[PDB]
């Protein structure tokens, strides 16, 4: 007998340990094209489909009707969904055939006809397509600001440093519900101390993130969930037109928001009806056009986990990602979630995006280390901001993140961290001492933050929500500590829900607080000699990382 | 011309009717702007519901303008209209009042079929309030 | 000795202050014994009820049979609780302290991360509930993560959840669990 080593030493690797399974169609557990899945169709009578993907309005779902009568265009649809899908692939990788060309088509057909051209491409046609159907013309990136202790210091601070490396949106969240405000505040702060400019989110439960945004905490919301089956979509707590309606809530009030979906939602909560993960995806995305949201955040995102377990999973994940941009919506293509103990696995799931580039590459790169990312982790994290850099280098490809000396984050790590102190004590809330300020200045990870009194903490949350704060106060508590700066740029940011101009697709906005997005930089790529091409200034910092030496 | 910002933005007006202009950090300082101006008016709603039509995203155009309709009615009574859209919280009956509401308060005629066809929806598949 | 589950018929609402309800999933000591990381059921509900106990108040266990959803489950814990506070736990681990009066997808606690929790961190679940119950601001469980949880136990948390939700009853009240030990 006796075992080879060879085997042995194969089986303690890291990648074995990532949970892969056979697909199970009867549950969904399995990517695509699943026996379960419909057959694309389509019928319109007196201005109504009477008929979608092989059933007749009779029996439409809350979901189905809802796509029949919002997310296609009836008067095209017939003829649309005479072409092959296979001829719509052809189409997308066409570089004589344009963006506007295959929108006209692609929003007339339905979510089974999508599906089904998705299975006609292999990745490197995906990623051609996608490199033509994103609406943005220059790529962007979203990153995770968050931290086991929910710690405010180390939030305001990491968000500075996360916006001088290049981060156009910042997300967190919290480990205890009622820690949010804070959250949303010290995010808030710290944003605009490292970029002005940079919108941000707090994910939490949909009626109390609407709430915050509405108290000015923060610029704008992605984790408004859809979902692919009616049983999901009610543990969602959620049906398409409350959904819908709070979709109009967030804009009747000038906030930018999108939807967010992905694949393996409905099979990881126990109702897929049997179809497979992109199915159900697809009809996520038919929901987001329909309900008249500009952007999604979709591509397995938190359940990555499940997608990844099946054949072509990864496949998939892009395929999802191309079918919401075809469809003309913004895209913020995941890349936010842990699913491999591999480095070659994780990295080849996010070349998938990186390397075509989408409207936000990553939609939520860790800027912390992943013990400290309280989404349970991200497919990148901060200790692989050198790498993400040499890559762009070496590819010539823009991921949208730049080097920084330790000098110019210890320095913008420092003035956030102060200025957040600042604020609280204006506030009068529980003071953040100056050993605070210190730690998180030089420190990596919550690891390095003096803990806090929690109680304290939340009992003077409680008593700021009463007090009914305003984001406007924190302009206020800025001014009078020193920092006009920082105020006036929070302020400017609130200012954006007067305009509304960061409402439409892609939008997102540089440091003069202008808005910069799909109708005032759309992508017009054509095959080469057009589309998006990295700028010789753009070049040369992607080029020029600190350490390269110069030969001679 | 887009952005509406920088073309023009002395007629960018807050619902109050304060112009974007106003909108200072001394005026806030000096407690004349409010948390009820730093808002959207539904000229501006109009505005961008145009300027994406004019992109073929219709779709969006329609959301805005269904937004517009929204400016109106106070913060918490969107949250109650939300809650009461979710999963079991109404009968029709109270779905219908509100649709009721909407249109002769609020004016908001699209928001109010919106949820006249929701209480449809939610009654054909079963999703209004557990019973009675 | 070990902890058994007992049916019961049907739980009503109570007004009775000094309680905490802890409603387990359908399958919860049942059709399911074993979390993601095989821990008994009995000895994590025997962890939680002496969590209450320890703090003075009485813990009821009840199975939510409505629905698999831990925070609905937690909800029902809930608006059960004649303190007003429950909790909620699915076969496979996942649990909540939730409030009667907040919302639904919205809690008090959470424990997101099953295969991390421990018998100890279900029994200080326990007495936060129980604290939470006598109207205090007990400092919540520090919460605990691991970004590799997901890539090991995601696909087979899916997989436990779709033996646990083949078990929910539509519509149906939740039943009351006698404890034998
Ligand atoms: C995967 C995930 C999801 C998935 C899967 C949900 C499911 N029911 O199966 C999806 C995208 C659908 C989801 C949705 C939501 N989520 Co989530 N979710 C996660 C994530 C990234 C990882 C959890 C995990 O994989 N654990 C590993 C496995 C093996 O352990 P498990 O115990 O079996 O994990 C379960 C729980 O985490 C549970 N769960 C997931 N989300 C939530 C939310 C609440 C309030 C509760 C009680 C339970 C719960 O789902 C897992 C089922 O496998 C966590 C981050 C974290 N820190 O854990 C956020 C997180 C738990 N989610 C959160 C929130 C707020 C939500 C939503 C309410 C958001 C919304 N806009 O409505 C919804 C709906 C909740 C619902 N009905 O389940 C918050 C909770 C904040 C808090 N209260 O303290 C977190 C921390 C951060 C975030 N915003 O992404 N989520
Ligand atoms: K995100």
């Amino acid at each position: 007998m006796k075992r080879s080593k060879r085997f042995a030493v194969l089986a303690q690797r890291p990648v074995n340990q990532d949970g892969l399974i056979g697909e199970w169609p009867e549950e969904g557990l399995i990517a695509m094209d699943s026996p379960f899945d419909p057959v694309s169709s389509v019928k319109v009578d007196n201005g109504l489909i009477v008929e979608l993907d092989g059933k007749r309005r009779d029996q439409f779902d809350m979901i189905d009707r809802f796509i029949a009568d919002y997310a296609i265009n009836v008067e095209r649809t017939e003829q649309a969904m005479r072409l092959e899908a296979v001829e719509i692939a052809r189409m997308l990788v066409d570089i004589h055939v344009s963006r506007e060309e295959i929108i006209a088509i692609t929003t007339a057909i339905t979510p089974a006809k999508a599906v089904e051209v998705m299975a006609q491409m292999n990745v490197v046609e995906m990623m051609m397509a996608l490199q033509k159907m994103r609406a943005r013309r220059t790529p962007s990136n979203q990153c995770h600001v968050t931290n086991l202790k929910d710690n405010p210091v180390q939030i305001a601070a990491d968000a500075a440093e996360a916006g001088i490396r290049g981060f156009s949106e910042q997300e967190t969240t919290v480990g205890i519900a009622r820690y949010a405000p804070f959250n949303a505040l010290a995010l808030l702060v710290g944003s605009q101390c490292g970029r002005p400019g940079v919108l941000t989110q707090c994910s939490v439960e949909e009626a109390t993130e609407l709430e915050l945004g509405m108290r000015g905490l923060t610029s704008y919301a992605e984790t408004v969930s859809v979902y692919g089956t009616e049983a999901v979509f009610t543990d969602g707590d959620d049906t398409p037109w409350s959904k819908a309606f709070l979709a109009s809530a967030y804009a009747s009030r000038g906030l930018k928001m999108r939807y967010t979906s992905g694949t393996g939602s409905e099979a990881l909560m126990g109702y897929s009806e049997s179809k497979s993960m992109l199915y159900l995806e697809s009809r996520c995305i038919f929901i987001t056009k329909g309900a008249g949201v500009q952007g999604l955040q979709n591509g397995a995102v938190s359940c990555i986990g499940m997608t990844g377990a099946v054949p072509s999973g990864i496949r998939a994940v892009l395929a999802e990602n191309l079918i919401a941009s075809m469809l003309d919506l913004e895209v913020a293509s995941a890349n936010d979630q842990t699913f491999s103990h591999s480095d070659i696995r994780r990295t080849a799931r996010t070349l998938m995006q990186m390397l075509p580039g989408t409207d936000f590459i990553f939609s939520g790169y860790s800027a912390v280390p992943n013990y400290d990312n309280m989404f349970a982790g991200s497919n990148f994290d901060a200790e692989d901001f050198d790498d993400y850099n040499i890559l762009q280098r070496d590819l010539m490809v823009d991921g949208g993140l730049r080097p920084v000396t330790e000098a110019e984050t210890i320095a913008i790590r420092q003035k956030a961290a102060r200025a957040i102190q600042a604020v609280f004590r204006e506030l009068g809330l529980p003071p953040i001492a100056d050993e605070e300020v210190e730690a998180a200045t030089y420190a990596h990870g919550s690891n390095e933050m003096p803990p806090r009194n929690v109680v304290e903490d939340l009992s003077a949350v409680e008593e700021m929500m009463k007090r009914n704060i305003t984001g406007l106060d924190i302009v206020g508590a800025l001014s009078r500590s020193g920092f006009e700066d920082i105020a006036s740029n929070i302020l400017n940011m609130l200012r954006q829900r007067v305009t509304g101009d960061y409402l439409q697709t892609s939008a997102i906005l540089d440091r003069q607080f202008e808005v910069v997005s799909a109708v005032n930089d759309i992508n017009d790529y054509q095959g080469p000699g057009t589309g998006y091409r990295i700028s010789a200034e753009r070049w040369a910092e992607i080029k020029n990382i600190p350490g390269v030496v110069q030969p001679d | 011309d887009y952005p509406l910002a920088t073309r023009c933005p002395e007629h960018i007006l807050t619902p109050t009717g304060k112009p974007l202009t106003d909108i200072t950090l001394e005026k806030v300082l000096s407690g004349e702007v409010g948390p009820q101006d730093v808002r959207i008016s539904r000229q501006t709603l109009e505005y961008q519901a145009q300027i994406a039509e004019q992109m073929q995203r219709h779709a969006v155009a329609r959301n805005f303008r269904r937004a517009a309709e929204l400016i109106a009615i106070p913060d918490e009574r969107i949250l109650a209209i939300y809650n009461a859209l979710r999963p079991f919280r109404s009968s029709q009956a109270e779905l219908l009042a509100i649709a009721d509401e909407l249109e002769h308060t609020w004016h908001a005629t699209v928001n109010a079929a919106f949820v006249r066809e929701s209480a449809e929806v939610y009654q054909q598949r079963h999703k209004l309030r557990k019973g009675s | 000795f070990t902890l058994k589950t007992r049916e019961g018929g049907v739980a009503s609402a109570d007004e009775r202050a000094d309680e905490v309800v802890i409603g387990v999933g359908p399958a919860f000591d049942k059709h399911q014994h074993h979390t993601l990381i095989d821990m008994p059921h009995g000895a994590i509900l025997k962890e939680l009820i002496a969590g209450v106990e320890e703090e003075g108040l009485h813990a009821r266990v009840v199975r939510i049979l409505r629905t698999s959803d831990v925070s609905f489950m937690a909800w029902d814990a809930a608006n059960l609780s004649g303190s007003g506070i429950g909790i909620g736990i699915q076969s496979k681990g996942t649990t909540v302290i939730h409030q009667r009066d907040l919302l639904p997808l919205s809690n008090l606690e959470l424990f997101s991360q099953a295969p991390l929790l421990t018998l100890e961190t279900y029994r200080q679940i326990g007495k936060n509930a129980a604290r939470y119950a006598r109207k205090e601001s007990p400092s919540p469980v520090p919460v605990v993560n691991d970004q590799m949880v997901r890539p090991k136990f995601m696909a087979k948390a899916a997989l436990f959840h779709i033996k646990e939700t083949k078990h929910v009853v539509q519509d149906a009240e939740p039943v009351t669990l006698h404890i034998d030990l």
